[PDB]
């Protein structure tokens, strides 16, 4: 669980 | 004082090498969980235009401690291998070269 909600691609 | 534009440039140049505002605003535990038990001095990109507009950076030296600790903090959460963690070694590198003579 240690990260970011999103894939950070957009 | 003579360093307010200096820095405004600064912090314009370093948002730029962040497109995708990664590092624009405070990381949340919702957004990170776990990131306040691991990470106990945040720091963001509008936090630090925040200081620059209340005048709150006395030297270059103390900007640059602020952007470094952004950099770390991403550096310590996240893995290796993610974008965030990436992004945050690469602008680190480059931001430090850009303002150091």
């Amino acid at each position: 669980g240690r990260g970011k909600g999103g894939k950070g691609l957009g | 004082t003579p360093i307010q534009q200096l820095l405004e440039h600064f912090l314009r140049q370093l948002q730029r090498k962040d497109p995708h505002g990664f590092f624009a605003f405070p990381v949340t535990d919702a957004i990170a969980p776990g990131y306040s038990m691991i990470i106990k001095h945040p720091m963001d990109f509008g936090t630090m235009k925040d200081k620059i507009v209340a005048n709150e950076y006395k030297s270059v030296t103390e900007f640059k401690a602020d952007f470094k600790l952004m950099c770390d903090n991403a550096m310590t959460y996240n893995r290796p291998d993610t974008v965030y963690y990436k992004l945050a070694k690469k602008i680190l590198h480059a931001g430090f070269k850009m303002m150091s003579k």
